[PDB]
């Protein structure tokens, strides 16, 4: 009765199904878990938030197309502005996550496709300005659950006060390596006539035990589409990718007043 | 230990399926030639030992190119040629950094070795009586020399070598020096948070490790008082990480680098050379 | 204090190190680690996968 | 400081802070203090009602003339930098009146306090380098 | 050397000192508590905020003058806006949470008064029109930190619509019930001469297990001049009251969307 | 031998008061 | 003659030493000393003061 394509997460108060799953990925094989007294850094008593927090935030949908080039988000950016783990993160100076990533993207079995779902540590973008190096402005880092896109062309800009984005071209995966060794990071395909959803748990990833979550990104979740969206009947068809993401065994230290960052 | 040998295996007709499976799943392709041909017993006496990291990393690789001169300087643009400072890292080349950059973070002590070379500037000048330089490691927040002769060549504290020319290239270890319990390769992010309606610039700021990385400065200096004749220095510097552990794998670098962060450049993204048609052999 | 290990074969013994530094760091090269674990990159998911098994089912 | 003079022969530091107050009004002045440490990130505090946010204590002036405020440590990176370091910042110590101080007729209105600078138990530094403190012409 | 007079209280990342306390009151008896099984209601695994909620936070200062009638506030009223307590309150449905009340008066040993300092369960105050009963508006009945003053003088109002405030006549506790009977409730006294702070641990009171925090208020604070400030060079002098309260205990049931209760 | 390690500890409500000291004593 | 003593740990054993010389002068560094006593310092005070109690009572 039990089967790799039929599967129930439950964070929280929240729950989700699928049935067309492939299996699930925990990332380098190790599920998420609270800082050891062993390896703990801040001494102060950690607030650790649990069900308010450690539950599953359903960012806006985006629309697949046959010339879509791709998708990024960077977490906990993408979860910033998300209920009480919002609250959490900005109310301390200090935090830790896990996740659970849940890509959704049903179609039909006349339907074609495969979008590449990965996890990337430390995911360093190019800017898109050759008069400086590394040079792109945190509100362009930092886009929060709208995340950003791929293109397929990099055209840098003429003056170095416009070029302060991402050049996230999508072969080189926005950072000068080819996208076809994306591989070696976590990740699973949502190939339409196999699966219609991905799930990756996510231990934290830093070479520190705890971090600022305000300056600093952990993970960067890429979605490229492997092979085009095709249906015959109609080629300008649009599916909907829905992004699903649950904070897990969360901790913050540092306590004061709330960080709001620049918005412009 | 020794990579895998193969068994003796002949055909099979049978509803197991090993040369199937679903890569939707996150998991490479599993299956090895046992599975899908016969074959013979082959004891596999080989190994993997030049593949470790220690082995991948366990060579002195040089990271830069340093000037330094000897003669009697009039000018201030003269009097700054008598010594040089550079802030020390891997990024003033390509080939250590790329192999480093197959990695996320890593752990290591480093060796670090220097080769010093001379010639003279002219040759109707005289000669110069052999030359002895000092290498001095500055650590952050200790005192930059602003002459080749000023109080900070005392090195009280500081770590200093006094190298001979023509002795043994000179060489020192360096532990993991770390602040944090890894050394990061890539840090997605910035060294503060830019809060809302502050006065400070948000359009000149960098992103990423340019951002947090202070590893200190080695300052060079040619000891010796000036000759009539002009030398000219190069000290070339050496690392080997060794005692090496790393993490998160990462794709190597398909493109020349155009400076120490992950940018790329425009007429230098096509490292593919396209084959006639997809049946090229 | 010395330490007597196996060499690396060549065509066709043991050797001895002593240290003599009171860091680590001045060590030589870490000994011959062969570990590994291949499946945490090339199989990291969270059911079993049996090969002759359908990966699907 | 003293402290501050042995950090400036170090690269790095870690550890807790000890900040140590001493009123030296007259014994007939009363008063409540708030002292307070923000870890950082965060608008830097002005105000006693963002200041009370963080890290702090409430002293009351008498008897026992000295009140101890901790800055524990709290930082991201195991060690920070002896030196002035957005990436190893640590954060923000104010004070403010919690109710005021308040005298009786015949006694001084104004008057100090001393402030006083230690390492705790947990405290250590790394790295040893040229302080930046001496220098000699030459 | 241990005395009745000294005390440190620490919760989350905030201490107070008093060196001229008098004892401390625990209310009823009774210490805070989480919620035991055997007594639940709600089903859903509850949020415990720990040391980001349960912390002192210290309101805006007021001012005791010789005529001053004295001052209320509501509890969780006045910590709405109180950092992560605040957000939590208003982020789930159900909350409890028992205190820690400071209250704060120093002066000199030359000046004199009392302040009766009352913890009040269920702290029903009358309202300011004779037009109609039980007529107060939300935002009257829920200033904040602010609090309210108390009069000495009742006048409602000739029109119904501008009524909807309490009246908080002091001699009738704002309620109807004779002011020097208030004892009855936990308490304790700033008497100048004595002691310059009053202290207060009080466990969640009310009907039910927990309850809608944005709706109803389990305590009032009270605080009343028994006998006027006096300070013989200046009658004309003012000296700062100021409160300090620490949620403990706190516990919180069904997350949702944030609630932003009505300003005007 | 290591720099102090940092115990488990909730809050408190007594009359002990590590908080306030004298200095003037030299300490 | 010869002394083995631990290393100082670097970033991921033990290590000899012999003198050489008839004079300790010619001797290198000492061994790692991590005596200390802070409170002939912080606290060189003549009846103990308990962090606890009050410091004037
Ligand atoms: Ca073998
Ligand atoms: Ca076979
Ligand atoms: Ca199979
Ligand atoms: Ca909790
Ligand atoms: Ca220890
Ligand atoms: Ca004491
Ligand atoms: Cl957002
Ligand atoms: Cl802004
Ligand atoms: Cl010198
Ligand atoms: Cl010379
Ligand atoms: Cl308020
Ligand atoms: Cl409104």
């Amino acid at each position: 009765g039990y089967s790799d394509r039929v599967r129930q997460i439950t964070l929280g108060n929240s729950t989700i199904t699928t049935q067309e799953a492939a299996n699930a990925v925990v990332a380098y094989g190790e599920w998420p878990s609270y800082l050891d007294d062993k390896e703990a850094n801040p001494i102060d008593a950690p607030t650790e938030p649990d069900v308010s927090s450690n539950r599953f935030y359903t960012l806006d949908s985006v629309q697949w197309k046959s010339t879509s080039r791709g998708w990024w988000w960077k977490l906990p950016d993408a979860l910033k502005d998300m209920g009480m783990f919002g609250q959490n993160m900005y109310y301390h100076y200090l935090g830790r996550s896990g996740y659970t990533v849940h890509v959704q993207c049903n179609a039909s079995k006349f339907h074609q496709g495969a979008l590449g779902v990965f996890a990337i540590p430390e995911y360093v973008m190019a800017c898109n300005t050759e008069a400086k190096t590394s040079y792109v402005s945190y509100v362009n880092a930092n886009p929060g659950e709208k995340g950003g896109v791929f293109d397929n062309a990099y055209n840098p800009s003429a003056e170095a006060s416009e070029g302060r984005k991402f050049a996230a071209l999508d072969y080189l995966l926005g950072c000068g390596v080819l996208a076809g060794n994306a591989f070696v990071y976590p990740h699973q395909i949502i190939n339409l006539r196999t699966n219609n959803s991905a799930t990756l748990v996510l231990p934290y990833v830093n070479s520190l035990a705890i971090d600022c979550m305000a300056k600093h990104n952990n993970w960067g979740l890429v979605i490229l589409p492997l092979c085009k969206l095709d249906y015959a009947p109609n080629s300008s068809t649009e599916i909907p990718i829905t992004v699903t993401i649950a904070p897990m065994f969360t901790e913050f230290n540092g306590l004061r007043n709330i960080t709001v960052p620049a918005t412009q | 230990p020794t990579a895998q040998s193969t068994p003796l295996t002949s055909g099979v007709n049978s509803q197991e399926v090993p040369a199937l499976t679903a890569v939707e799943t996150g998991a490479s392709g599993q299956a090895v030639p046992s599975d899908v041909i016969e074959t013979r017993h082959v004891v596999n006496y080989k190994t993997r030992s030049e593949s470790t990291l220690e082995s991948f990393f366990g060579r002195s690789a040089c990271v830069t190119i340093l000037e330094v001169e000897n003669f009697n300087a009039t000018t201030d643009a003269d009097r700054k040629k008598q010594f040089t400072t550079w802030a020390i890292t891997y990024t003033d080349t390509v080939q250590l950094r790329r192999k480093l950059e197959f990695f996320t973070y890593s752990r290591f002590d480093l060796e670090m070795t220097f080769v010093i070379t001379e010639r003279y500037y002219a040759s109707n000048t005289g000669h110069a009586r052999n030359q002895v330089y000092q290498l001095m490691y500055i650590p952050p927040g200790a005192p930059r020399p602003t002459a080749w002769d000023d109080y900070t060549w005392q090195s009280s504290s500081n770590p200093s070598v006094f190298y001979t020319y023509g002795s043994a290239p000179p060489r020192m270890s360096i532990p993991y020096v770390g602040i944090a319990n890894a050394y990061s390769h890539f840090y997605d992010g910035f060294a503060r948070v830019p809060l809302k309606d502050e006065t400070v610039d948000s359009g000149d700021t960098y992103y990423g490790l340019v951002t947090i990385n202070d590893f200190g400065t080695l300052a060079v200096r040619v000891v010796n008082e000036y000759n009539p004749a002009r030398i000219t220095s190069k000290i070339r510097v050496y690392m080997k990480p060794k005692h090496v552990r790393c993490w998160c794998p990462r794709p190597p670098r398909a493109v020349p680098y155009r400076g120490e962060g992950v940018d790329f450049k425009q007429d230098s993204i096509t490292p593919l050379t396209a084959v006639e048609n997809i049946n090229t052999f | 204090g010395a330490q007597v290990s196996s060499q690396k074969v060549g065509a066709h013994v043991n050797y001895t190190t002593i240290n003599y530094y009171k860091d680590s760091a001045s060590n030589a090269a870490s000994k011959l680690d062969f570990s590994q674990d291949p499946s945490k990159f090339t199989e990291p998911v969270k059911d079993i996968m049996i090969k002759t098994a359908p990966a699907l089912n | 400081t003293m402290l501050g003079e042995i950090l400036n022969y170090y690269t790095h530091w870690t550890g807790s802070l000890r900040f140590t107050f001493l009123f030296c009004g007259s014994m007939m002045a009363t008063g409540k203090i708030l002292l307070s440490y923000s870890p950082p990130g965060a608008k830097p505090p002005t105000t006693r009602k963002d200041a009370m946010l963080g890290t702090h204590i409430i002293w009351d002036l008498g008897l026992q003339s000295s009140c101890t405020m901790l800055a524990p440590w709290i930082s991201n990176t195991v060690y920070r930098r002896c030196i002035k370091d957005d990436f190893t910042e640590g954060g923000y110590i104010t004070c403010f009146y919690q109710t005021r101080i308040v005298v009786p007729s015949g006694t001084p209105t104004s008057m100090f306090m001393l402030a006083f600078v230690s390492a705790c138990p947990d405290f250590s530094v790394r790295l040893l380098r040229d302080t930046n403190h001496i220098s000699q012409r030459t």
